DNA sequence: CTTGACAAAAGTGTTAAATTGTGCTATACTGGGAGCTGTCACGGATGC
């Protein structure tokens, strides 16, 4: 039924492997291309990666590379074409390094494709992560590219080594950057791994699972029960709301979760009643002090007013405002003990 | 399957351009490859050939 | 409501201590993998 994995498998199956000869030739053609770019940088006085990408623009497709980097990366007619024209002004010795360059550029692609059959075989022991087959393999191939650009054939080492070391990394990074729904930075993943590792070891030995005492003991210095327990708490991942229930296939999870982040119908009339009855009990105070109170507690502009400010527009000193709101407060305290209307709202 | 067009002084074309029946190839319009296809510039063998291809 | 003196609350600048992000490891490693059955009726796209 159109398997996505067999697609890629037979797609890499079309391009054959590479023996010693082809490999060395490839790498050499690549480094030759790159150093060619290095001289071509001195040619027109440009950068490495600049001309290097300009080469790509003419090789792995023309309009398509500059068309969808996303809405803004670099202009095609402006910062690209002028680079083509500017390097067209050069003689034999110069102009040939261009062809050398692009040749090496193709050699890089051939190299990556030839060794892809490895990267696919690398992510197979790496399954069971927070990512599936293709998702893993691709992020491994991303490591294959960097494994290519940094490789040196002069060291007489088979590329299958230097590549594999970069794949084994790229995947183990790919898990650290995806994994759990919540994002966990590298170091945390590391420490967690060490913890579970220790667990697996002393549980294999002792014939039973450890305690936060012994597991942190075996973890070395600075490791106590509280810390291992802490990182253990962070270790767990969120639970899906689509989680089924018991024997009933119909029963979901999230339908059991209440909304407390929105005011309950009772709370609406509650806050209303408070804001009303308070305004009623406020009218028994002097025109100044009553205003000063709601200016102080932010029932006016929604913000607290320092004694300095309440006194600034009233002309009175801060001390005056202070005594005013104290007095007014207790003058309210007289009526409240009587009516017992607002003696509620005590939480 | 292709058609060879050896050159002498440089070229106006690069590997991966397309083609046309008698368009300038190399050496100020010395040779013109007449055919449809992909163009390959070879410094070693000092030739710029074209393998027969439509640009579909 | 006022004037000055002061504790505490809250500010603001520089720094020590953590937390977080990035990179590389060159003997040679070169196409995964798990399978699951005792429906049933019908309606449409597709194949003989």
């Amino acid at each position: 039924t159109s398997d996505p994995v067999r697609q890629y498998l037979h797609e890499i199956g079309q391009v054959p492997l590479l023996t010693l000869e082809e490999e060395i030739d490839l790498a050499r053609k690549v480094e030759e291309g790159m150093e060619a770019i290095k001289k071509l940088s001195e040619a027109t006085g440009l950068d490495q990666e600049l001309i290097r990408e300009v080469v790509r623009a003419k090789i792995l497709g023309t309009a398509r590379i500059q068309k969808i980097p996303g809405l803004k990366e670099k202009p095609d007619p402006k910062t690209v074409e002028e680079v083509d024209g500017k390097l067209k002004s050069l003689p034999k010795e110069l102009k040939r390094y261009l062809h050398i360059a692009r040749e090496g550029e193709a050699a890089r692609q051939h190299l990556i494709e030839a060794n892809l059959r490895l990267v696919v075989s690398i992510a197979k022991k790496y399954t069971g992560r927070g990512l599936s087959f293709l998702d893993l393999i691709q992020e491994g191939n991303q490591g294959l590219i960097r494994a290519v650009e940094k490789f040196e054939y002069k060291r007489r080492f088979k590329f299958s080594t230097y590549a594999t070391w970069w794949i084994r990394q790229a995947i183990n990074r790919a898990i650290a950057d995806q994994a759990r729904t919540i994002r966990i930075p590298v170091h945390m993943v590391e420490t967690i791994n060490k913890l579970s590792r220790t667990a697996r070891q002393l549980q294999q030995e002792l014939g039973r699972e450890p305690s936060y005492e012994e597991i942190a003991e075996a973890m070395g210095p600075g490791w106590d029960a509280k810390r291992v327990e802490e990182t253990l708490k962070i270790a767990q991942e969120p639970v899906s709301l689509e989680t089924p229930i018991g024997d009933e296939k119909d029963s979901f999870y999230g339908d059991f979760i209440p909304d407390e982040n929105l005011p309950s119908p009772v709370e609406a009339a509650a806050q209303s009643l408070l804001s009303e009855e308070l305004e009623k009990a406020l009218s028994k105070l002097s025109e100044r002090e009553a205003m000063v109170l709601k200016l102080r507690k932010g029932l006016i502009d929604g913000r607290e007013h320092t004694l300095e400010e309440v006194g600034a527009y009233f002309g009175v000193t801060r001390e005056r405002i202070r005594q005013i709101e104290n007095k007014a407060l207790r003058k309210l305290k007289y009526h409240e003990s009587r009516t017992r209307k607002l003696r509620d709202f005590l939480e | 399957k292709a058609r060879v067009y050896p050159f002498e002084d440089d070229v106006e074309v690069t590997t991966g351009d397309r083609v046309a029946p008698g368009d300038v190839l190399a050496d100020g319009g010395k040779v013109k490859s007449e055919i449809y296809g992909r163009v390959e510039v070879d410094l070693v063998r000092n030739v710029v050939r074209v393998v027969e291809s439509y640009d579909i």
